[PDB]
């Protein structure tokens, strides 16, 4: 384009392994931190417990009913429960989704995530859809029934942020590294004896050129080159992961902007 | 209110006045029922 | 039992405004402005685009406590050089890059197999 | 008790990786590095997160009540 650049290496459906060219250090870093935190999801955030006489406490099964990957790709045509004008909860700010399990054969009667059941009107919206990258198709193993237990309850799902709740959180961990070389020197190796043959020796070293010992340390040397693999968990595509965090992060250097706009005000 | 066995699987509705037994069975311990209105988890 | 609410990371109070710009008494054309519900990811952005400005004489923005999601970042230019002006060019200069960024991330994209 | 849903340290789903990990230890007789290799756990805290993991449920199923 004109400014920042981009070189994509490795792309799959679950990892973009990426190198950032052209960019400042803390646009890079806070790029990041909204990839992490500040990025809008669909899950699990209220339970209505009816039954259950399973092994597990109430509350036990509603947490990791809350980290379950719910499909967020139209989460931005939904909106937030504080923000609709209804009472408590709606189609249009959550989605409403029923379990309903019960101890059949003598053997251990499983629980996954398959066995939530939309129910809710999604209204055209693709959302709510528990991820599924199970090869057998059941998904995340919620709990486990004997033979006469049973696990009846109703979960309500609102749109998040992961700044509020680790359960929103889009993506897993995002490797980033800048300068295999250590030529801006941003850190003193340490070592008991040689510095270069303890210490591994980074992939990323075959993208940049080594230094010369005959050349002086170069002190005018900034940051521009970054490596980066972000990992979705699979409520949001991975260039959707960093892309609504770009659009993100901008939107909220947007909103101060207009702040400023704002404060002009008599 | 109603009332159910500890190691076996009944619903006694045995109010005051009554308490222990069982029915059909003939250990003492009894467990109370869960209550009708529901109660809400935030799910964190 | 006393921990605060998680929505007062990014919501904000009763009366509370994004942002509140005081006129700094120490050095003349200085200004600090308090930004609410905002952390690193918004500070190190903006003070790091402020020095890129060679018309801007200080730049630095501080969290004075971590419970509370808030940071000042105190500016000051040249004489004839309003800061509000340099923070405003700064956040246009950060959206253009970003924008730039998404589309040329994009366009790799449309580029890629499996 | 049951293993947990997601990794405590990154924040990957580890849930629906259990039954698979113990396929792939005693159907195809693997070693434990190898199962939690082949599932996609390369960092530690992931492979530490299944690999830690006792299943203590089995044994909270054995009561009838
Ligand atoms: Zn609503
Ligand atoms: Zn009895
Ligand atoms: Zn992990």
């Amino acid at each position: 384009e004109e400014g920042p650049q981009v070189k994509i290496r490795e792309a799959s459906k679950d990892n973009v392994d990426f190198i950032l060219s052209n960019v400042d250090l803390a646009m890079a870093n806070s790029l990041r931190r909204v990839m992490i935190a500040e990025i809008p999801t669909l899950a699990i955030d209220s339970v209505e417990v009816e039954t259950n006489t399973t092994v597990l406490a109430d509350e036990f099964i509603a947490h990791r009913l809350g980290l379950i990957p719910l499909q967020s790709m139209d989460i931005e045509q939904l909106e937030y429960s504080r923000d609709c004008f209804c009472e408590d909860h709606c189609d249009k700010c959550s989605v409403v989704l029923t379990l309903q399990a019960f101890g059949e054969s003598e053997s251990t009667t499983n629980v996954y995530s398959k066995d939530l059941v939309i129910v809710s009107n999604l209204m055209g919206r693709n959302i709510g859809h528990p991820i599924i990258q199970d090869k057998e198709g059941n998904g995340v193993l919620i709990c486990k029934l004997r033979k006469g237990q049973e696990l009846k309850l109703t979960c309500v799902a609102k749109k998040g942020i992961a700044k509020e709740h680790a359960k929103w959180g889009p993506a897993a961990a995002i490797e980033f590294e800048y300068d295999p070389w250590n030529k801006l020197k941003h850190t003193d190796y340490w070592y008991e004896q040689d510095s270069a043959k303890e210490w591994p020796q980074s992939k990323n070293c075959e993208y940049e050129d080594p230094p010369n010992e005959g050349d002086p340390f170069d002190y005018k040397a900034q940051a521009d080159t970054f490596y980066m693999n972000v990992e979705s968990v699979g409520s949001i595509p991975v260039d959707q992961v960093v892309v609504r965090g770009i659009d993100t992060l901008q939107k909220k250097v947007a909103s101060i902007l207009l702040a400023l706009t704002q404060m002009d005000q008599d | 209110l109603k009332y159910i066995c500890a190691e076996c699987s009944s619903k006694l509705s045995l109010s005051r006045t009554d308490a222990v037994r069982c029915k059909d069975c003939g250990h003492r311990i009894l467990l109370k029922a869960r209550t009708k209105r529901l109660v809400q988890f935030e799910a964190r | 039992m006393n921990a605060p609410d998680r929505f007062e990371l990014f919501l904000l109070g009763e009366g509370e405004s994004k942002l509140k710009i005081d006129p700094d008494t120490k050095a003349p054309n200085a200004v600090v402005i308090t930004f609410e519900k905002e952390d690193h990811t918004l500070g190190n952005l903006i003070r790091a685009e402020l020095l890129n400005d060679r018309k801007v004489l200080f730049a630095a923005y501080k969290v004075e406590h971590p419970f509370f999601a808030r940071f000042k970042l105190r500016i000051q230019t040249t004489e004839g050089y309003d800061p509000k002006d340099a923070l405003k060019n700064a956040c246009n200069s950060i959206i253009n890059k970003l924008g730039a960024l998404k589309t040329n991330f994009e366009t790799e994209w449309n580029l890629q197999t499996l | 008790m049951i293993v947990p849903v997601r990794c405590f340290s990154c924040g990957k789903v580890v849930g629906d990786k259990w039954e698979s990990y113990l396929n792939l230890l005693q159907e195809d007789e693997l070693d434990e590095g190898t199962a939690l290799s082949r599932l996609g756990l390369k960092r530690y805290c992931c492979r530490r997160m299944i690999l830690t993991h006792v299943d203590l449920i089995e044994k909270f199923l054995r009561y009838n009540p």
